[PDB]
């Protein structure tokens, strides 16, 4: 039996874009629905 | 040590956004709220200051108001990159009613710290001014933010305009050949049909935070800036929200670990949201600068200028090669 990790954001999540030294936050976000361009 | 306040203040205002409307996308830049208000405050005096500095959530007995200002002033200097391979800006304008006179002090304080346009306009015209102000902020987002002051009243004596713009690409983008249409759930029973990217054994920082029944992962673009996803067990989205706090974010970057990750799915996704943030501002503290006792007698040395509304309008687009982001704060100021 292997052990194995797999991530899907398939409900809310949230997402933080954030500068490389300080962390920090340029964008905070919140998706509860991923509306398409 | 004063990046934890900023990090405070977005986490707060957060927290305020998502109680008024708790199932709706959420996006804005807490940077660009914070440097806004930051500047406004370069003319405020008393209540109205100190309101203003602790809303931003600064601790006054350990830092002086120069320090916070060139702490400002220090990220405006690192936040103006430019390459093909990640772009980074961000400005602050004022836009000073026709024959209005600035202190010297607020002129000089406004170029040295915020490094400040001026641009002198007729507010008696609303309709001139707002096509003024909207195409600045078009031009500084690339096309981004349009509209972001949808009225202006005749009486405005001021605006204080920020705006940020990000465009960058994944250190490991996602190949548009493996993006396939599969469910989002919008709850344990609605569902959505949406484009998910994918990327398969990879290594990356990654967390699973079985305390607070959620999994960080941590995506790097080609430059000085990282995407950090948070993905909440089902349900819990409302209690990680809570959890939201520097300390927890301290925490999870301490926690991140490289690990090999067999598959990831992250959808393709582009969002916008506007805001009014006068109640906000006033549930984090900042009352006085709102009324007829406000103090920004640092503007032009009369008592006679009242801020009208905060307004706050960003956008997010999230693909294949990388992301797209940008958000503009305007503060409006009027005669009392």
């Amino acid at each position: 039996v292997e052990t194995r990790t797999i991530v899907r954001f398939n409900r809310p999540f949230l997402m933080i874009i954030v500068d490389h030294f300080t962390w920090n936050i340029f964008f905070m976000s919140k998706v509860t629905n991923p509306k398409q361009a | 040590g004063l990046a934890s306040a900023n990090v405070d203040f977005a986490f707060s205002l957060y927290k305020q956004l998502v109680l008024k409307a708790p199932d709706k996308n959420v996006i804005f830049s807490p940077l660009s709220i914070s440097t806004a208000l930051a500047f406004l405050s370069l003319g405020a005096h008393n209540t109205t200051l100190t309101e203003i500095l602790k809303g931003l959530k600064f601790n006054l007995t350990e830092t002086s108001e120069a320090e916070i200002h060139q702490s400002f002033q220090h990220l405006l200097r690192t936040l103006n990159q430019s390459s093909d391979e990640l772009q980074l800006s961000m400005g602050n304008a004022m836009f000073v009613k026709e024959q209005l006179s600035l202190l010297d002090r607020f002129t000089e304080d406004a170029k040295r710290l915020y490094g400040s346009e001026a641009f002198a306009t007729d507010f008696q015209d609303s309709a001139a001014a707002k096509k003024l102000i909207n195409d600045y902020v078009k031009n500084g987002t690339r096309g981004k933010i349009t509209d972001l002051i949808k009225d202006l009243d005749s009486q405005t004596m001021m605006v204080l305009v920020n705006y940020i713009f990000f465009k960058a690409k994944w250190e490991m983008p996602f190949d548009p050949q493996d993006t396939h249409q599969s469910r989002f759930y919008l709850s344990k029973k609605k569902w959505v049909m949406v484009p998910m990217m994918s990327l398969h054994h990879l290594t990356i920082p990654y967390f699973r935070d079985e305390e607070l029944s959620c999994t960080v992962v941590q995506l790097n673009y080609t430059g000085n800036a990282s995407a950090l996803f948070i993905l909440p067990d089902q349900d819990k989205m409302e209690e990680v929200e809570a959890m939201l706090l520097p300390e927890t974010l301290n925490r999870w970057g301490d926690s991140l670990e490289f690990r090999e990750i067999g598959e990831l799915y992250l959808p393709k996704f582009s969002i916008s949201r506007d805001y009014n943030l006068n109640d906000i501002l006033l549930q984090l503290g900042i009352e006085e600068a709102f009324t007829s006792k406000a103090d920004l007698s640092g503007i032009t040395g009369a008592r006679n200028l009242a801020v009208s509304q905060v307004v706050h309008k960003a956008v997010l687009d999230v693909f294949e090669e990388g992301t797209e982001a940008s958000a503009a704060t305007a503060v409006k100021i009027t005669l009392l």
